[PDB]
Formats: C-alpha cells, structure tokens, sequence
C-alpha cells in the first residue's frame, strides 16, 4: 500500500472510443449474390 | 459539442453506398423509370421521408438496404447515447500528494496555522518541499494562482473556500476537513474572563447565535450546475450554407434544362 | 429557449424556400402541402432535398434523446428542511398530524424547552425508551423522522437495512470535576489525537 | 369524414404508420398531438 | 435493441501478445516489422 499502486490499478474497462466492426462486409458478400441467385432465372420457357 | 466525430471515411461510405443503392434501383428497372425516379426514391427510404412502397427481387434488395439504413440510424443514435451520457484531486491519500510532483505544486502563506498542521504531522515529509518553498502572504493569491492557473489546487479553512466557491466558477472545495479542530478565540492563560465569555458560547450554541451568523454571513450564495447548443449552431451554419448553395444551383440547372426542353 | 426561436427561422426559410420552388413548377398549395410535410417530416424536384432536412429533424430528435438521457438519469430530492417547517411547529394544521418523539431526559430535550415548550407538548405524546425504539417506529412509520444527538442517527443510518430512512438533511445538524489538573493533560492529549488523527482510525 | 376516417387517421399517425397528410386549426392541433407522439415515444425509449 | 446493442457495445477490451507461445518473439523476422525487445544485460531472466 505504500509503494505499488499507479493508474493500472485503477483500469477502467479501455473499451473503444466511430467503430470499425465487421457488419455489413459480411452481409454486402449475400446480397449482390442474391441477384446471383435471381437474375440467371431467365425465364426462357 | 463538436463536429462530426464518427470518421468521416465512414461518411464517404454511407454516401458512396447511397450512389451503390442508385445504380442497383436503376439497373434492376430493365428486368420488369431510368432518368430520375429512382433517385428520389433512394432519398425517400434512405432519407426515410417514405419508408413505405414505390421486380421482386431488386424491392427485396432495397427493403434489405432500408433494413441496413435503420440499423445504421440505431447505431449512430445509440453513439450519440454513449458519447454523450458515458465516460481529480481528492485529498492527502492521492499519489499526487504521497508522491508530490512538479506538475503538481501546492502552497499555503507562511507564519500559518496551516503550516503548523503541516510541519506537526509526520507522514507529510515530502510534501515539505512544495509547501514551504513556495508560499505565499495572501489567500488571495492563492485564489488567483487557481484563476491564472498557476498552482492545481489549495489547503485552506473550509468556511471561506466554500463560500468563494458559491461566488464564483473557478473553485470546488474537495476532500474532508482536513485537522478537524475548532475555532476559538485568543486568550491568555492568565485571563480571568474565559469563563463568562465560555459560557456566551455556550449560549451561541444552545440558542442558536452560531446559527444566526450562519444566517446573517453564511448562507446567502450559490452559482449554477450547469442545467441552443455547439452542434446545434454547426447545424445552422451547415444547413444554411447548404440551402444557400442549393438554392443558387436551382436556378441554374432548372434554367439549363428548360431551354433544354424547349429545343 | 432559443432552440426554439432557431427552429421558427429555420422554417420560415425553408417555407419560403418551398414558396419559389413550387412558383418554379409552375412551368400544390405552400398554404397547404408544403406546411403540413414539414409538421410530417420534423416529426419533386427538392422533395429528396426537404428529405435530407426530414433527416435531420431525425438527428434533432436523436440528439435530444440523448439529451432527456442526460436529464432524468444524472432525481434526488428530499421532504423536511428541519425546524423551519411547521410540520414540526404546526403538527395539528397539516393532516395528518406530526409524529416525533425523544428519548426523555436529554440534551436537545433541554434544548427545545429552551425553543419551544409547545413542541415538547407535542413530544411527549410520542417519547420512548430507547434507540431500536426509533428503528421500529421508523421501519414500520410509527414516527416520522427524530432530533436528537444527529451523531448516533449519523451512526445508525448508514446501518440501516437498504437505508431509505432519511434523517435531518444532508448532515443539517440542529442546535450548532472542578479544579481537576487533569484538564491540561487531556486538553494536550487531545491536541495531539486529532493532530495524529487516530479518533478518525476509530472512525 | 364523421364514420370511420379520423379513427383510422388518428391510428395512422398515433401508431406513427403515417405522419403524412391527410380545417386548419385542427390540423394545427393534430401535428401537436404528433409532437406529443414523437416525445413519448423518446421517452419510453 | 438499441438497448440491447448499447448493452453490447459499452459493456470492447482486447489484447495482442500472449506471450512466449507467440511467433512474435520466437520469429521476429517472420513477420513485417521485426519485433523489437531487449533486456538489461546479465540479468535472471536472460540466464532462463
């Protein structure tokens, strides 16, 4: 108690502070296959 | 507060994605409308001033992308929650008193009380090298080394840095009474009227005479807590200078392209 | 305040803004239309424009979310200022009436026949024996709150269960042998205590 | 006007499925109770 | 959720090294930049 303690001891949880998460990078690879899936079908029946 | 804090790359994407939502509404329209139309709808659902309708399978994409513009408007009203509700010195116990630094230089006036306080106790060692070498003769001028912002921050009687900091913005007092003690009143030992003097205090206390100075010299002042804004002025200037420049290049375009149609 | 005065200028811009640009569709009523999408869009040419500005009014309404977050978050309030109040002075003229009491044969007892004897009148319709006597009757509301030595209820309130029995104030306290040479040895003992602090080790 | 219109209207914009269009002082009134609308909800959330 | 995504959000902390298991120690040069960590000489741990 006399010598140790600095400012880590007193950690706050140093979360971030905007943000870069995955997402949507992700989810744009389904939707244009999406119309991959669609735009093929062309109905030549 | 500021301006935009959320990294305007990310901004450059939400407009290149809109342009990405304009060549997908426009080139899906040959499959069973191409000049201006979707346009305007991408301004209406990403906009969100219609929601609602106006093949299949680009209106799935587009309803997937509405779906991306309220998870996006979640996101960001949820930023401006956190970085907007989210996330000193308090007394003799701060490192910054155990171990007084430089950064951290603190005074008191010489041929003090206070000083007394100081130099009886022990654990107060190192801190004999701030208080010592560089008092001061007045309070005043620790007040104004708080207003200059020469020294962080001041040990003195309670009543008047409490009062000081009612009058006026620059003062909080911080930490406990520090050498809790009494104020008494200076009287030689061989006095023969400590007694009926003591006994007048008695009086103050029992009826309340403590509580009439507390009335009369004490308790008048207060200052505020801080209960139409910087962004809100950013937005005016911004919003203005928009619809100036927009105004400005209606006249223009709508000129050019009427004389278009009238070719 | 001026918030609002702001939002007035904007929309008298913005109106008549919409005035010319439905006077340049001429090559359907600003009385009408217009008026009523602006109250629909704070809560075609320039209409993907006026929808930026309908984006906005999104961004007004998310900043002043975050701002009643500010509000009713960052209330605390109490009930009794203490003396100044009639409650105690007045019992009788607020129903219903005042219910305080005191251990018999005290300091403050002294006290408030020095103050008021009427009070004490009051009083000793609610006295009692002894200091779980004012937690029962504060746990179960048999007396309002109490004056006392506010060292003990300093004491006692914090050892309360879940402590929503609140005292005098915030810390408000109220009424502010003979030839012994012992008197300069304690005196001096005493200095040299709270010069050391250790009553605050007991503390 | 006076059956079943402004039931559906007041469901309309109360539900917030249309705070659109659709003399004018009630209108004026109306776009309040919208305000309203738009605080409470605010505020729940 | 909005509240819930608040919850997730606020309520991230990460770190990069492990520790001796790490390639970053063991092969600097094996990735770009080479890694950079000295000791005072003669000590215990450079004796381990």
């Amino acid at each position: 108690t006399l010598w140790l303690t600095g400012i880590c001891h007193n950690e706050k949880n140093e979360v971030m502070s905007i943000d870069n998460m995955a997402g949507v990078f992700y989810m744009l690879a389904a939707a244009m296959a999406l119309s991959l899936i669609t735009f093929i079908w062309e109905h030549l029946f | 507060s500021f301006m935009q804090p959320f990294q305007s790359t990310l901004w450059l994407l939400v407009g290149l994605s809109v342009h990405v939502v304009a060549v997908m509404l426009y080139l899906l329209d040959r499959f069973s409308l191409t000049l201006s139309s979707a346009m305007w709808f991408s301004w209406r659902v990403l906009l969100n001033s219609g929601i609602g309708e106006g093949s299949f399978s680009a209106r799935i994409l587009g309803m997937v992308w509405a779906g991306f513009a309220m998870i996006i408007v979640a996101s960001y009203t949820a930023n401006l929650a956190a970085f907007l509700v989210l996330d000193r010195i308090t007394g003799i116990n701060d490192p910054r008193l155990r171990n007084p630094s430089d950064k951290f230089i603190y005074a008191t006036v010489k041929q003090s009380s206070v000083d007394i306080y100081f130099r009886r106790q022990v654990e107060l060692s190192t801190m004999y090298r701030h208080m010592e070498k560089h008092n001061y003769e007045s309070a005043a001028e620790a007040i104004q080394a708080v207003r200059d912002n020469k020294l962080h921050a001041f040990i003195w009687d309670s009543a008047v840095l409490e009062f000081e900091a009612s009058q006026k913005c620059d003062l909080v007092t911080t930490g406990e009474l520090f050498f809790r003690s009494g104020f008494g009143i200076g009287m030689r030992k061989d006095s023969p009227w400590k007694q009926n003097v003591s006994l007048s205090i008695l009086k103050s206390h029992e009826n309340g005479f403590m509580e009439d100075l507390d009335k009369t010299w004490v308790r008048y002042q207060e200052c505020d807590s801080r209960s139409t804004f910087e962004n809100m002025a950013g937005v005016f200037m911004l919003v203005a200078g928009g619809i100036v420049a927009g105004i400005f290049l209606i006249f223009i375009e709508i000129a050019y392209k009427r004389h278009k149609d009238a070719r | 305040a001026s918030v609002w005065v702001m939002m007035f200028v904007m929309l008298l811009i913005v109106s008549a803004i919409a005035v010319f640009v439905f006077e340049y569709f001429s090559p359907s009523f600003t009385i009408g239309k217009a008026i009523w999408l602006l109250w629909g869009l704070v809560f075609t040419t320039s209409k993907i424009m006026v929808s930026v500005w309908a984006f906005f009014a999104v961004i007004f309404l998310a900043s002043y979310t975050a701002n009643l977050a500010a509000f009713m978050i960052q209330r605390f309030v109490d009930q009794v200022t203490g003396l100044s109040d009639k409650k105690f002075q007045r019992p009788h003229d607020y129903s219903p009436p005042f219910r305080f009491g005191t251990v018999p044969n005290g300091s403050t007892e002294r006290n408030i026949r020095n103050n008021y004897p009427y009070m004490h009148q009051y009083m000793t319709k609610f006295n009692q024996k002894g200091v779980e006597d004012a937690l029962v009757s504060l746990k179960t509301g048999k007396l309002d709150a109490f004056i006392y030595d506010a060292a003990v209820l300093n004491y006692k309130a914090g050892r309360d269960e879940g402590c929503k029995l609140v005292t005098i104030g915030s810390g408000y306290i109220f009424a502010t042998q003979k030839g012994s040479p012992w008197k300069r040895q304690i005196d001096l003992a005493l200095l040299q205590f709270v010069g050391d602090g250790e009553m605050e080790e007991l503390e």
